[PDB]
């Protein structure tokens, strides 16, 4: 008979201003992890943003994604150079996945990624964006690694020295317009979801319909 | 906060000597108050403890009642004497006090000045 | 920031405690097999009971907090009028990290996660200012407050010591369980009377907050109440346990309470009730 | 007593980073959680470097983290400049009642 999409009554739009457009993301190594709660989810901005390079939706559908919600969501930042913009994908491993950042092998999230090159990029080079060249072992999942330890590439205990057979962990690429669209400096926000085992609190603002019951519903109650 | 302990002393074998050490800078009666000892170019060692709240005056087991520590609230000093001292010390003694407002936990810092009681024959 | 006040020692065992709601469903008439996080039945929990002397013959003792944060805990105080006023749950305790300073006064809970200093030894100094003054609480458990999140400034978490009837009054009990980035704190202030260790019975505990914060908490402790005068002779009974990955078979009763349980795995007889 | 022994000497060079060993009963160790590691200059009284197991204090440029495993304690000097050819002593709250010092780790750096 009639369609029921009660919702919670609020407008507070939830934080993209300071998500894409934001003053300058995190290196791939320190990345950024801001949750997102009690607000209203308003992904039209996302598409209002730029064309992207990618937006491959590992969760659920773009077109899907505008009207279901979930418990809380976390957007990721990242700036990376161009080969590794398809790493983020869940299940490789590079110089990013398994030293860097790596998603769950049941992500259910969303991956962006559009150009900074002309937007964020020196004629002389930045190198304010590192990355976690060398790590003993493959980082886990959702594991933010920070440290700076020599990695031990010889049989003399290295101990923080710089030489031969001592490389730093973070190293740094070149970032300058002099480089090929095709591997130039790429600009990546990874979105993440749960499974609605718990309420939903953040989503679209799909208009709350009046409550009818006793003769048919299309119940939604947030799922 | 600096303290301060007295000069250097000197005694015959088989003698007593008494070494004292003045508190300043803070609250004398709150913070403990420790007693250490190293032979000439030896490890240190810990006597123990003079909490001038009231004389708890600890020593380890190896001095067990041959070392009697004494506070005075009034001139804000620490008194430490000995017995039977015959050249098995003649070291450098250090007053002692621990990062910690009442009850102490073994960290020290601002170890005093330095006296080096010296015995021999 | 002093440090006063020391702690003994003692064990005893949680006959059954640590049930609680694992998520809020009305499942009524429903025997749940839920496996989570639980306290296993008649563990070994601690009987801290922290003890401060005015201050005088300071008698060399060393100072000796401290305590883990494996998997959640189970501190199930007992003291009847508020002196236990929170807890500090970090990794460090230091500048370096985070940490969490839940403080319960009269009419608010503060919870603060912050990059404090706490020292070897936090407590809340409630001192008299004049003949009456009200109370008024200060700091000598942090003295940083550096770079950190926002507050939760909530209701009071343990109630007011609704003790009218002359009784020994509520067995608080929380179970503080950190998961996927979460803070999980349950209660219940189920009453006893006079002389009491936890009895039998299988009573449930109830979701408080769900602190949205994630930090590496590893170590915690809990914040005693000392009435300034140098402070009286205070007083606390800790029962802090420690939780274990345990299934659980719930035996929801008919208004959705949970009433009996059973850990599948203290007996064999306990696992064939569990198996059915 | 003195069960706290560590290594009589140690070298390094500038810039390295050398870690220098607690070792002694490992009830006082394993026992307890409390260490220490108060520097000696030589000629003059000693003063702390870190408190606690990696509790540094005031004044000590972040340049020693500690560690623990069991019976194992260490700085872990950043650069081991010249003027840390100071000698070191570690030390631990028993499982007795006393306290107990260790002797040696006399540094020597580059430069003879
Ligand atoms: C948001 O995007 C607009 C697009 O023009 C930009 O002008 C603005 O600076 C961005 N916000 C911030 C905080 O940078
Ligand atoms: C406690 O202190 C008082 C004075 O402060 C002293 O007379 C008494 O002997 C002390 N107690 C013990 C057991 O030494
Ligand atoms: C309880 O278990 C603990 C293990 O931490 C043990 O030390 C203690 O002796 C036990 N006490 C009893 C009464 O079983
Ligand atoms: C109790 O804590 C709240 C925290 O929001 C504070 O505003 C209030 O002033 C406190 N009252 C007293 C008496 O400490
Ligand atoms: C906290 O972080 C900010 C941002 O880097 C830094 O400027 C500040 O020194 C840190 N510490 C404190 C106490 O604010
Ligand atoms: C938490 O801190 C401990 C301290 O060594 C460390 O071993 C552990 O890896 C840390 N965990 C996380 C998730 O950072
Ligand atoms: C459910 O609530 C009703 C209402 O008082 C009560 O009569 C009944 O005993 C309750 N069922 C229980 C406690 O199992």
């Amino acid at each position: 008979t009639e369609s029921i999409v009660r919702f919670p009554n609020i407008t507070n739009l939830c934080p993209f201003h300071e998500v894409f457009n934001a003053t300058t993301f995190a290196s791939v190594y320190a990345w950024n992890r801001k949750r997102i709660s009690n607000c209203v989810a308003d992904y039209s901005v996302i598409y209002n943003f730029a064309p992207f390079f990618a937006f491959k939706c590992y969760g659920v559908s773009p077109t899907k994604l505008n009207d279901l919600c979930f418990t809380n969501v976390y957007a990721d930042s990242f700036v990376i150079r161009g080969n590794e913009v398809s790493q983020i994908a869940p299940g490789q491993t590079g110089n990013i996945a398994d030293y860097n950042y790596k998603l769950p092998d049941d992500f259910t999230g969303c991956v962006i990624a559009w150009n900074s090159n002309k937007l964020d990029s020196k004629p002389s080079g930045n190198y304010n964006y590192l990355y976690r060249l060398f790590r003993k072992s493959k980082l886990k999942p959702f594991e933010r690694d920070i440290s700076t330890e020599i990695y031990q590439a010889g049989n003399k205990p290295c101990n923080g020295v710089a030489g031969p057979n001592c490389y730093s962990p973070l190293q740094s690429y070149g970032f300058r317009p002099t480089y090929g669209v095709g591997h130039q400096p790429y600009r990546v926000v990874v979105l993440s979801f749960e499974l609605l085992h718990a309420p939903a609190t953040v989503c679209g603002p799909k208009k709350s319909t009046n409550l009818v019951k006793n003769k048919c519903v299309n119940f939604n109650f947030n799922g | 906060v600096q303290l301060v302990q007295s000069g250097a002393e000197v005694k015959k074998p088989g003698a007593s000597v008494k070494v004292s050490c003045k508190a300043s800078g803070y609250t004398f009666t709150s913070y403990y108050m420790h007693w250490v000892r190293q032979a000439p170019g030896q490890g240190l060692e810990w006597m123990g403890i003079i909490n001038p709240s009231g004389g708890s005056t600890s020593n380890a087991q190896k001095f067990q009642g041959r070392v009697t520590m004494t506070r005075d609230t009034f001139t804000s000093t620490v008194y430490m004497e000995l017995s039977s001292l015959r050249s098995e010390d003649t070291a450098v003694y250090y007053c002692a006090r621990d990062i910690a407002r009442g009850i102490g936990e073994y960290y020290f810092d601002y170890w005093g000045q330095g006296t080096l009681v010296t015995v021999s024959s | 920031c002093v440090n006063l006040i020391t702690r003994t020692q003692s064990y005893t065992n949680s006959f059954t405690r640590g049930v609680y709601y694992p998520d809020k469903v009305f499942r009524s008439s429903v025997l749940h097999s839920t496996q989570d996080l639980f306290l296993p039945f008649f563990s070994n929990v601690t009987w801290f009971h922290a003890i401060h002397v005015s201050g005088t013959n300071g008698t060399k003792r060393f100072d000796n907090p401290a305590l883990p944060f494996n998997d959640g805990v189970y501190f199930a105080s007992t003291e009847k009028s508020n002196i236990i006023r929170g807890w500090i749950f970090g990794t460090t305790l230091d500048s370096k990290t985070q940490s969490l300073l839940i403080v319960n006064n009269a009419t608010n809970v503060v919870i603060k996660v912050c990059e404090f200093q706490f020292c070897n030894d936090p407590f809340l100094d409630v001192y008299q200012k004049n003949n009456k003054s009200w109370m008024e609480s200060e700091f000598r458990v942090y003295s940083s407050a550096n770079n950190c999140t926002f507050e939760y400034v909530s209701q009071p978490f343990l109630m007011d010591l609704e003790g009218k009837e002359g009784n020994f009054k509520n067995l608080r009990e929380f179970v503080f369980k950190n998961i996927d980035g979460y803070f999980k704190i349950y209660s219940k202030h189920t009453p006893i009377n006079l002389e009491r260790d936890l009895p039998q019975g299988f009573s449930a505990l109830e979701p408080l907050v769900d602190l949205p914060i994630g930090i590496n908490i590893t170590r915690f402790q809990t914040l005693l109440a000392l009435h300034r005068s140098g402070w009286t002779a205070g007083a606390a009974a800790y029962y802090v346990g420690y939780l274990q990955p345990r299934t659980f078979l719930l035996k929801y009763n008919e208004n959705g309470t949970i009433t009996d349980a059973v850990d599948c795995a203290l007996d064999p007889l306990s696992e064939t009730k569990c198996t059915l | 007593q003195s069960a706290l022994t560590q290594t009589a000497s140690v070298s390094g060079s500038p810039g390295q980073s050398i870690t220098i060993s607690c070792t002694g009963t490992s009830s006082d160790v394993g026992g307890y959680n409390y260490v220490s590691w108060y520097q000696q200059h030589p000629g003059k009284a000693p003063k702390l470097m870190i408190y606690d197991v990696y509790k540094r204090p005031s004044g000590v440029s972040n340049r020693f983290s500690g560690s623990k495993s069991g019976n194992t304690a260490s700085l872990t000097i950043s650069g081991l400049q010249a003027e840390d050819e100071a000698d070191y002593y570690c030390s631990s709250y028993t499982t007795s009642s006393t306290l107990l010092f260790g002797g040696g780790t006399k540094l020597t750096v580059l430069g003879q």
